[PDB]
Parts: C-alpha cells; sequence; structure tokens
RNA sequence: CCUCUGGCAUGUUGGAACAAUGUAGGUAAGGGAAGUCGGCAAGCCGGAUCCGUAACUUCGGGAUAAGGAUUGGCUCUAAGG
RNA sequence: UACCUGGUUGAUCCUGCCAGUAGCAUAUGCUUGUCUCAAAGAUUAAGCCAUGCAUGUCUAAGUACGCACGGCCGGUACAGUGAAACUGCGAAUGGCUCAUUAAAUCAGUUAUGGUUCCUUUGGUCGCUCGUACUUGGAUAACUGUGGUAAUUCUAGAGCUAAUACAUGCCGACGGGCGCUGACCCCCUUCGCGGGGGGGAUGCGUGCAUUUAUCAGUGGUGACUCUAGAUAACCUCGGGCCGAUCGCACGCCCGGCGGCGACGACCCAUUCGAACGUCUGCCCUAUCAACUUUCGAUGGUAGUCGCCGUGCCUACCAUGGUGACCACGGGUGACGGGGAAUCAGGGUUCGAUUCCGGAGAGGGAGCCUGAGAAACGGCUACCACAUCCAAGGAAGGCAGCAGGCG
RNA sequence: AAGCGUUUACUUUGAAAAAAUUAGAGUGUUCAAAGCAGGCCGCCUGGAUACCGCAGCUAGGAAUAAUGGAAUAGGACCGCG
C-alpha cells in the first residue's frame, strides 16, 4: 500500500495526530472547469505533484496529449501532433514533440493511445512541466 | 545588461511622445515613479516638445527647479519625473491647470481644466489587499495605496481622489452602462459605454465598448479605464470627445474647416 | 565556482549543450551547512539582494512543537538517530530539514504537570523530597479541582508516548532548515509517523 | 619596503591586503591586493627602523625630550571638552573651549574656533519636539481613520444585514407559499 | 613460505683465520648500451579490482594489446539465506 | 515593363550549356567645376599597441580650527566662500566588436499562485507594558621624522569630527487582553454535590523571523493566498521601534509649536532581471543509433541557491530521444526588426547606428555592491610585453584619435 | 442575465502585436532626396492610416477533410423500490 518510501509519506497540511475520546484528505479543485476526480478525495495515496491532492498550481497553457508510454513512474510521455506550414510550398509537415508529464495516481487505468489533457504548472523536474488533468478513452476501447 | 538600464534612444522611445528623428540620438529616459516606462509622458516632453514653454532641457531644468510647476497637488524637483495618465499638473505664476488624457488618437493632449476641476483627479484600483491588523487596503493605478476605503468598492473600478487630504470621495463601479476610457492598445483614446463583458478564466478578460455614435469595439480590462457613472463622465473631455472618426471624415471635416475659413 | 546550472548538463534528447556564457553570478553554489550537534556556532552569509542567511553549524537547543497538547519548548538535542536522505548523516551527527533527532522531555513533562496535575514519567517508587512537584500537584481549591477534574478526563497519553517519557527522551523530527534559517525547529513524532519510524529504528538495530 | 606586525618571519613576503590591513590604501570599494610587506622580526638588513621611546630616562636628550611639541588642534566635541576642563552636566562649555590665536605679516590678527559638535541646542530640542509631535499625531490620524472605518463599516453592515433579511423574509414568504 | 604428527643431524671430516683469484648471492651516485658480433648476463614489468585497448585479420583472434588509477590497518553501513 | 540575342550545321528543327543584358555591393582604373545629405579598418588579424584623452560628483539641508581668503558686533561655540580629507552615491549605464553559440542566442506568446529588486512614488515609522537637555573612542585631511632605482608605494610619531563605526534610554503609559488564580459572596440539597457571579499575586502581551495547532475579514478560474486566534522562538558572524541636518522663529504659563533634508523593518509601484510554457532556423547519412550508476529519464527525502527543478547528494525504478533526421560534424553562422533583386512565385544578404545576446588576449576564481563572475576592478596560471641599481614594480585601445602588421 | 454543451483543421471578425524601415495621408525643405513640420492676421492646427508571415487568444460559419457514439446492450429517456 502507502509507506514504501524511507520518510513518511503524509500530505502537509492536514494533522492527523489530534487526539481522539478515519484520516482526513487534503483535496481541492483546479479550477477552469476542471472536475477533480472521485479517487482523488477517496483515495488512500499522498502526492507532492499530484495537481488536486498537492502542492502545485495549474496555471498558463492547457494542452493535449497522445500517451505513449508509461513505463516512469508517476509520470508518463504524451506525444502531441501538429501540422507545419511551409511558405513556399504551399503546404504541411507532420512534426511531433514528445514531452513527459505527470500522472498522478488518481487517474488509475489509463492505456497508451489515449488523448490526455494536461496543464502547465510549475517545473516539476528536469523536463516535466506538465500535470494530467483528464483523461478519455480511446476510440472504442471499453472492454 | 549587467544592471538595470539608465538610458533611452530617440528611435526607441514610444511613439506616443512624438519625438523627432533627427535632433537627438537619446531620448530622455523617465525616472522611476507611479506610471510605467511606455505609459507615461516625461515632464521635460510636457513642458519642452508640447507648450514649448522652454527650448532645452536647460530651460527646461530652470523652470522645473524654480519650483513652479506642480503635479498631482505637490511640487517634483527632477527633469525627467513621469507623469502619466489623469494626472494633475498645475503651473501657479501662469494660473494653467493641465489634465493628462489621451485624446482621440494614442498621443496625450495638452487639456486645460479650471481649478475647481484640478482639486480632484480619478483613479482606477488595481488591487485591494488586506494588511496587518485586517486593514483594508486599496492599491490605484499609480500607487496611491490609501487604506481603509469603501468596502463596496472593488477590484476593477474607479474612485475620485481629493488631492489636498489624499483621500477617496465617490467611486463608479465596473458595471455595463458606465462610461470608460480606453487606457491602452490600438483603441488608445476612445470613449464609451460598456456593452458587454465576455469572461475567460485564466487568461485576461475582454469588454465591448459602444461609443458615442454606435461603433462598438472590443478591448481587455487592463486597458480600460471607467470615467463616470451612466453617459456622463465626471471630467471634463478633450476636443473630438473620444470618437476616432475615420481617416474619410477626418479628411472631409479638415478639407471643409479650410474651405470654410480661407 | 560552484554552480547550478542548466546550461552545464545534457539535454533531454542526451546532447550535450555547448555554453555560450561564463558561470554568471546569479547561478550560484555554495559549501554546505554540514550542521553538528555542539555549542551554537552560526555564520551569517551575504545573499543576493543584499539579504542574509543563517548558516547552523553546531546546535545545541531548538524550538520543538507538541502538536497534539499544543506547546512548542525550546529544547535541547542530544542524538540524530534517523535520515531518510542518509545513513552516514546520522553516523556523523547532522541536523538537517525532516531528520529525527532525540530531543529530552523535561519541559513537556513540565508543562504536562502544570496544566492536569497528573504524573508523567514517573517509575513508581521514586518520589521528589525537593517537593516542587507536590505543589504541583496538590493545593488546589474547591471552584478549581472541578475544572482540574474537567481537564484529566482529556489528560490521557499513548502509550508509545508515555514509554518514552519515562525514557526521558522522545523523538522530535526537524520541519526548519538549519542551514538557511538558524533554527532547529521541529515536532514531536506522534500516533502513525511514530510508530512507522519506531518499526525503522529496530529494523535498524535488527 | 614596510615591516607588518604580525607576519613572523625576518624576511619579505607578499599578502592580499585588504580595508583595514596594514601598509594597504584601498582606491575603490572592497578592494584587494597583492602587496609585499617585510616581516616582523629585524635583522641586519634594514633601511630604516621606527623606534618610539616609552620610558624616560636620566638625561635630557636636546633631540628628543627637551623640545615640547604643543599639539595642535583642540578638543571639538563637546563630551571631550568635558572630559579635558571637568565639567559638570550644569555649565556651560562654550568659554572653555579652546580657540586658537592667528597671525601673519599684513594681516589682522584673529582668533579661530571650532564649531562644537553634539551640544544641547535649541535646533536640536525643537527637532526632537517635531519628531515626537509626528508621533503623537500619527497615533490621532491612526484613531480618527480607524473610526471613520469603523462607522462606514458598520453603515454598510446594517445595510447588507436589512438586505438578507428581507430575503430571509422571503424566503418565509415562499415556504408559507 | 612457516608450523603439528613422524623423521633427521646437514649428506665421505673438524678447528683457527677472512689475503689475492674464484664460484654463488647482492648494492651502487651522475649518465643510461657510449661495452660487445649481438642488450650476452643482470635489470624493469608482474597478483587482483575498476577503467581502457590500436594496425591487421581466416572475423575466431590480436588481447593480460598498449596506457591509467586503486590496494594496509581499524570502526561502521548496505545487500546476498 | 509577365522581354530576350550571338554561338554546334552544307542548310533545318530541338535539347542544351557558354557568352552577351540589367540592377545591388566591394575593390580598382581614368576623370572630376557647384550644392545638399551621407558609408567609412566588418571581410584577412577577437592580431599587437608608443602617446594623449575616454567617470567622477556638494547642496540652505553629513562632517570645516588649512588665515587659503575674508566681516566685526564679540567673548553665552559656530559670519560666509573654502583647497584637502573622511562619509554617501555613481563607476554594472553608455561606447566598441561578432570570436563563441544551430531549440542555443533570438522573434512572437504566456507564467512567476516558483523568485530578487538600489532608486522613484505611495503607504506604514507613541501599537511592545519594561546620561536622554545627547553616550563611547578611534581615524583621515593638518603638523613633523622617513625608506625605496622606481608606482595613484607607504611606515612611525603627534593632534581632531561624523548622517563612518559602536552603545543605549526616558516618554506614550493607565491600563485593556489572555492565561494564572489565593480567596470572597449568592441559591439549593439531611448533606456530599450542583449552579452562578466578583477578585489579591505572578506570567506573557507590537511588526518582521522560524515552527506547530485551531477557525473560516478580503479575494483568485484555481492557495498550503491575505487576514484572525493559540503556543514558543526571536541567530552575540545580532531584523525595525530616528542619540541626525537646514530655513524662518512663534504661542502658552520652563512647556507646546510651522516648512523641508537625510536615514530604515516591511508592503505595494517602477526600472528591470532570471528561470520557465508553446511554435519557429542553413548544409551534411562518405554521421544511424545516441544518452546512461563519472545524471542519462524519473520517484522519494534532503543540500545548495533568491526561488522551481538532478542544480547537487543518498536510496530506489530502467528509463529518455531517434527515419517526423535524434546524435555527431560543418558553417566565409550572433539572432531579429530589416536590405538587394524583384510580375505572381521566390533567391541571396543582414559585421553595422534599433531590440536582445556574448566578450574585453586566453581560460579560471572572487571582494564590494541592489545589481559584476566586472576587466578604463582585483587574484593567480599561459602567451606577449614596459622600467630597473637585478632586490622588485607596473600592463591589457573588440572605447575616441593614432601607429604597426 | 449567469453556467453548460463531440473535438479539431479550415474560413471570417476582434484583440494583442516597439519604434526606425516599406507602402502611404497632410505639408512649396526654392524643387527633389529629405524633414515633421507648419499656416494665419496671439490664434488655427498636424505629427494619421495600412502591412506586420508562422504560433498562441477571442467570437460567428459548418461546405470540405479527419474524429466519435448503441452491436457479448456496461444504450439512452421516464420514473420506481
Ligand atoms: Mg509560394
Ligand atoms: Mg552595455
Ligand atoms: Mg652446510
Ligand atoms: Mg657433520
Ligand atoms: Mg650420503
Ligand atoms: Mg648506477
Ligand atoms: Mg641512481
Ligand atoms: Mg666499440
Ligand atoms: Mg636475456
Ligand atoms: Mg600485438
Ligand atoms: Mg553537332
Ligand atoms: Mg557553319
Ligand atoms: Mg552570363
Ligand atoms: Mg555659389
Ligand atoms: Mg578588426
Ligand atoms: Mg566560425
Ligand atoms: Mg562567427
Ligand atoms: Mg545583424
Ligand atoms: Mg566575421
Ligand atoms: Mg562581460
Ligand atoms: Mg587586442
Ligand atoms: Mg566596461
Ligand atoms: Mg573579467
Ligand atoms: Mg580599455
Ligand atoms: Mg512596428
Amino acid at each position: 500500500d502507502i509507506q514504501t518510501e524511507r520518510a513518511y509519506q503524509k500530505q502537509p497540511t492536514i494533522f492527523q495526530n489530534k487526539k481522539r475520546v478515519k484520516l482526513p484528505r487534503y483535496y481541492k479543485n483546479i479550477g477552469l472547469g476542471f472536475k477533480t476526480p472521485k479517487e482523488a478525495i477517496e483515495g488512500t495515496y499522498i502526492d507532492k505533484k499530484c495537481p488536486f491532492t498537492g502542492n502545485v498550481s495549474i496555471r498558463g497553457r492547457i494542452l493535449s496529449g497522445v500517451v505513449t508510454k508509461m513505463k516512469m513512474q508517476r509520470t508518463i510521455v504524451i506525444r502531441r501532433d501538429y501540422l507545419h506550414y511551409i511558405r513556399k510550398y504551399n503546404r504541411f509537415e507532420k512534426r511531433h514533440k514528445n514531452m513527459s508529464v505527470h500522472l498522478s495516481p488518481c487517474f488509475r487505468d489509463v492505456q497508451i493511445g489515449d488523448i490526455v489533457t494536461v496543464g502547465e504548472c510549475r517545473p516539476l523536474s528536469k523536463t516535466v512541466r506538465f500535470n494530467v488533468l483528464k483523461v478519455t478513452k480511446a476510440a472504442g476501447t471499453k472492454k | 545588461a549587467r544592471g538595470p538600464k539608465k538610458h533611452l534612444k530617440r528611435v526607441a522611445a514610444p511613439k506616443h511622445w512624438m519625438l523627432d528623428k533627427l535632433t537627438g540620438v537619446f531620448a530622455p529616459r523617465p525616472s522611476t515613479g507611479p506610471h510605467k516606462l511606455r505609459e507615461c509622458l516625461p515632464l521635460i516632453i510636457f513642458l519642452r516638445n508640447r507648450l514649448k514653454y522652454a527650448l532645452t532641457g536647460d530651460e527646461v531644468k530652470k523652470i522645473c527647479m524654480q519650483r513652479f510647476i506642480k503635479i498631482d497637488g505637490k511640487v517634483r524637483t527632477d527633469i525627467t519625473y513621469p507623469a502619466g495618465f489623469m494626472d494633475v499638473i498645475s503651473i501657479d505664476k501662469t494660473g494653467e491647470n493641465f489634465r493628462l488624457i489621451y485624446d482621440t488618437k494614442g498621443r496625450f493632449a495638452v487639456h486645460r481644466i479650471t481649478p475647481e476641476e484640478a482639486k480632484y483627479k480619478l483613479c482606477k484600483v488595481r488591487k485591494i489587499f488586506v494588511g496587518t491588523k485586517g486593514i483594508p487596503h486599496l492599491v490605484t493605478h499609480d500607487a496611491r495605496t490609501i487604506r481603509y476605503p469603501d468596502p463596496l468598492i472593488k477590484v476593477n473600478d474607479t474612485i475620485q481622489i481629493d488631492l489636498e487630504t489624499g483621500k477617496i470621495t465617490d467611486f463608479i463601479k465596473f458595471d455595463t452602462g458606465n462610461l470608460c476610457m480606453v487606457t491602452g492598445g490600438a483603441n488608445l483614446g476612445r470613449i464609451g459605454v460598456i456593452t458587454n463583458r465576455e469572461r475567460h478564466p485564466g487568461s485576461f478578460d475582454v469588454v465591448h465598448v459602444k461609443d458615442a455614435n454606435g461603433n462598438s469595439f472590443a478591448t481587455r480590462l487592463s486597458n480600460i479605464f471607467v470615467i463616470g457613472k451612466g453617459n456622463k463622465p465626471w471630467i471634463s473631455l478633450p476636443r473630438g470627445k473620444g470618437i476616432r472618426l475615420t481617416i474619410a471624415e477626418e479628411r472631409d471635416k479638415r478639407l471643409a474647416a479650410k474651405q470654410s475659413s480661407g | 565556482g560552484i554552480s547550478r546550472d542548466n546550461w552545464h548538463k545534457r539535454r533531454k534528447t542526451g546532447g550535450k549543450r555547448k555554453p555560450y556564457h561564463k558561470k554568471r553570478k546569479y547561478e550560484l553554489g555554495r559549501p554546505a551547512a554540514n550542521t553538528k550537534i555542539g555549542p551554537r556556532r552560526i555564520h551569517t552569509v551575504r545573499v543576493r539582494g543584499g539579504n542574509k542567511k543563517y548558516r547552523a553549524l553546531r546546535l545545541d537547543v531548538g524550538n520543538f512543537s507538541w502538536g497534539s497538547e499544543c506547546c512548542t519548548r525550546k529544547t535541547r538535542i542530544i542524538d540524530v538517530v534517523y535520515n531518510a536522505s542518509n545513513n552516514e548523516l546520522v553516523r556523523t551527527k547532522t541536523l538537517v530539514k525532516n531528520c529525527i533527532v532525540l530531543i529530552d522531555s523535561t519541559p513537556y513533562r513540565q508543562w504536562y504537570e502544570s496544566h492536569y496535575a497528573l504524573p508523567l514519567g514517573r517509575k513508581k517508587g521514586a518520589k521528589l523530597t525537593p517537593e516542587e512537584e507536590e505543589i504541583l500537584n496538590k493545593k488546589r481549591s474547591k471552584k478549581i479541582q472541578k475544572k482540574y477534574d474537567e481537564r484529566k478526563k482529556n489528560a490521557k497519553i499513548s502509550s508509545l508516548l508515555e514509554e518514552q517519557f519515562q525514557q526521558g527522551k522522545l523523538l522530535a523530527c526537524i520541519a526548519s532548515r538549519p542551514g538557511q534559517c538558524g533554527r532547529a525547529d521541529g515536532y514531536v513524532l506522534e500516533g502513525k509517523e511514530l510508530e512507522f519510524y519506531l518499526r525503522k529504528i529496530k529494523a535498524r538495530k535488527g | 619596503f614596510p615591516m607588518k606586525q604580525g607576519v613572523l618571519t625576518h624576511g619579505r613576503v607578499r599578502l592580499l591586503l585588504s580595508k583595514g590591513h596594514s601598509c594597504y590604501r584601498p582606491r575603490r570599494t572592497g578592494e584587494r591586493k597583492r602587496k609585499s610587506v617585510r616581516g616582523c622580526i629585524v635583522d641586519a638588513n634594514l633601511s630604516v627602523l621606527n623606534l618610539v621611546i616609552v620610558k624616560k630616562g636620566e638625561k635630557d636628550i636636546p633631540g628628543l625630550t627637551d623640545t615640547t611639541v604643543p599639539r595642535r588642534l583642540g578638543p571639538k566635541r563637546a563630551s571631550r571638552i568635558r572630559k579635558l576642563f571637568n565639567l559638570s552636566k550644569e555649565d556651560d562649555v562654550r568659554q572653555y573651549v579652546v580657540r586658537k590665536p592667528l597671525n601673519k605679516e599684513g594681516k589682522k590678527p584673529r582668533t579661530k574656533a571650532p564649531k562644537i559638535q553634539r551640544l544641547v541646542t535649541p535646533r536640536v530640542l525643537q527637532h526632537k519636539r517635531r519628531r515626537i509631535a509626528l508621533k503623537k499625531q500619527r497615533t490621532k490620524k491612526n484613531k480618527e481613520e480607524a473610526a471613520e472605518y469603523a462607522k462606514l463599516l458598520a453603515k454598510r453592515m446594517k445595510e447588507a444585514k436589512e438586505k438578507r433579511q428581507e430575503q430571509i423574509a422571503k424566503r418565509r414568504r415562499l415556504s408559507s407559499l
């Protein structure tokens, strides 16, 4: 379950040792009409870099990419696609950018190949600057 | 640049100062102050290039340090002081009071007013702060952080300030139907009623403004300065009264004026 | 000098970026504080913007909070028992943020016995002849004895904490940064966090 | 090269010197400089050597101890003139400042006196009264503005409570509906 | 290489000196093959761990290529049932 | 101005290039009467530099006893100019150059809810509850001995100030507010009890800092925001709470006083800065795999830094980019606004007056300061080079002139 | 009136976009290249406007080209327990 690291993994704000005689979870809404998910409230994970249950603000840009690799832990790689217009030829090129985004463990079942909305935040690592804000499934793939 | 820059080239100056291309390499760099670098008009530009009370910067220095000019009800003695929007620059020996508003174009105008109007001026509130003992603070566009304001005055409104006490008298809430000056952008100097407010979460919000003669236009909030309740301002408006008639209408109104004058 | 650069290291792709400028001053590093336990020695460092920082080097006391009953006291630090960062920071006794120290329980025992008038610690058989605990525990009026009686139903403590009080020293976790701010502030470990770190220290002993 | 206190050789050695070190006058602010100074131990390799007689011997040397050089300037601080002429706390200093005689060819003889700095003078007393008047009028205007805001907030809050009062009245009308 | 069980009395003599010349070990400043037919003989390198390894080639090798660093004692820590 | 012509053949029709034609720069030749504007050691050598200059600065308002000048009204200091010197501020702007640098710089776009900010402007500057009629002692200029072949080199002796550096209080100020609470009083019960008031003594009691707990004035699209309450702290390499300065000079009955200067915690504001978000660049595959425990990609927890972040450290996970051209290499590559040619298309250039960057021979390190990894600042090492008594000292024209090459 | 409404690409509008340069409005530098001035017997005035690729922001359009829904009914809608 939880507490698999060296230090105690706890949400900083809520104080869990008030005397009695279950644990209250900290969550928020990130805004922009993004509805905070159900697993972020009934969840038992803690996360420093979760957009809903952590100390990150979603601010600036709102992008959307396509999940290609989910091998990094608590973060994944999305693949953005776009058509670039050269002006000599009146045509397009298919280019792409691979950015690494932080995938909170509230979005539980995510497979490769589904369009994911990400949101700009503070720089979370060397190459991570975006959190996953909502997930929609692929074409079909409801099985 | 290993620190703060202190000059400004004549070419890189903001254009609404209307400084000539040829007479200088440098433009006067505005000192830091209650207005931004490109939003203000320097007092040397206000005296020398436009009123022509002075001829050169030495005469500007002599005017400014005989303790004559009194901007916003206080005498400033530096040549390059930033005098920005809605500022009251007063000259006591000529008995002549000037209020700084953009005209129909983007530039500032020599705008003579009365002393009864020069006793006050108007300010857009930028932010409301709460201070160190639960003390409401209101911050204007010219950094006038008067505290304990009226708790109905909120973020994007305007207030009327009596300058001698330096204190609020009345206010205009940012609401539809009120007149507004467009203090920035491509609509710089227009006057019209606020007809629509378009919200955008995250990005900047815009406002549709319908002028005196029907021509509506959109402008984001940061460039908008409300100037009075309803269809009437609380200040005296300049010549043109904020329309931006087209270039054809400007052409035939100067042509008919020269034809009628002869 | 010692620097914090993104320009000195490889790209996302693994390629080498060639530098276009020198080491600027604002991309600055400094040697570590490596704060030890001892009689206090704080050096000030001149900072960007003309500010100052207080590096602890030796640091004997710190202001620790007992969060369940809300009493923080200046308390002397005796040992560092755990560090999630590194074991050599346990070995060479080093105070950092989120390191776990032992502090003597005597000010918290004084506050608890002043507040509730019940013995805490106190391996029974010993009794203090200098009578200070006696005038602490006794001599209440009839009007205020029911006040203390109302308090002493909310005066029960955890058994792990009571073991630490009978030991005379209790576990705290530091939350201030002593190389940055100067202090060794922290909080008493309680409950699930407490038994988590007690399980870690027991696993370290073995 | 000058000898330097506390360097503990007999020969010559180079050092970074700063502001506040001996043997070095820095030009711009925070400047350091390599200078070569000499060790503080004396040997035969010295051009000139400085000696300061601290104890008087039996004989009156005509070089040094016969001619007393009078000290050129008199004390300027009022506290040091009080220490020099043993003033009380109450008696004046202005008659006991030393003034200097001035005489040369052609011009008139004169007597010149220093500006006595840090004495209790009415301009100092006026400044001290003025900023404490500033303090009391700051507390005055804080009291004034806080009471004025309290009245204005009481106005706005009674307006808001009477408006929500008729709204709760509309709620009870709809509940009776 | 040193020791325990087991074995022996130094390999067909002892004693006193410590010269040359030997035979067998060593060591040498400064130079470093100038010696000599010829680096003969002696010498350098050497184990292990971590790196690093070229020309060529039958693609298997060369290769311990070449070139580096580390190595003791003690007090700990982690991991491997 | 949407343009063609000579040339292979004995002659023809073609593909086809060579050559003519027209600009725009760079050099050069020959020539040159007037006038207005006007590029100019960029291309090779960011190669080397003699000499001279290029950054200093005082107000009524920080320090004035240099007769260096000067007034007489003195005896209850100090008229007023004032060299020097201490102090404060600038010297991080400007000027020059294009060597580096190919998602870098830079352009448009955004964010700082992830930070610092001298100055300016506006706020706050009796909020704390415990000798001030002004505290201390240095030091420069000045005087007087010197040393050195030599420098904006300095030693020793005397004096003497601070808005330099230290120390440090009275007032407001008599109490509120919490805890502590001896004790006092009222009702009621057979009574314990129960219920309610008043209150001796002591502790603390401002803003900033650091940490922990509770509740939810003003906000934002969204805070762990702002504000409130509690509990302690408040760095001796110490955060504020004025031991200042000048003009006029008054009013109560010695005390209250006007207008300014200077200084400072914190908060806005300004000039910014710095890291980020998205998109964009020339040639090369005779460059197809690269990065990776010697950080490469993440997670956790810290160190450092102004802050975010592998920036760094420890422990784990084995990832990250690539045929959509990564990685590597080249560039006679600073990028861009733009320039030249031009029908529509495009093609080449952009060293260069505006913006941003980088750099002062090459690299590196750093003091001071708000801001410098500064070079008309130091510290070294390399290269080059000046003076000398041979012990030492001083240097950086890719600033303006100018010289060599 | 506020909030929500398959998603894009495309097209249109609006914002936002430094000046200097280019086009260009006015204006007898004696004309012009220029310059931002000038003109009237103190006064009257100008110092505009356009373009600013790509990318990002906004509000209309739905033709074209992608993209989706309900097919082991985990489908909508109305309610019920
Ligand atoms: Mg084309
Ligand atoms: Mg510069
Ligand atoms: Mg033998
Ligand atoms: Mg024998
Ligand atoms: Mg035998
Ligand atoms: Mg030898
Ligand atoms: Mg040897
Ligand atoms: Mg031979
Ligand atoms: Mg051999
Ligand atoms: Mg071989
Ligand atoms: Mg032929
Ligand atoms: Mg022929
Ligand atoms: Mg040709
Ligand atoms: Mg002529
Ligand atoms: Mg050159
Ligand atoms: Mg090159
Ligand atoms: Mg180049
Ligand atoms: Mg260029
Ligand atoms: Mg070049
Ligand atoms: Mg530089
Ligand atoms: Mg050079
Ligand atoms: Mg410079
Ligand atoms: Mg340098
Ligand atoms: Mg120079
Ligand atoms: Mg432009």
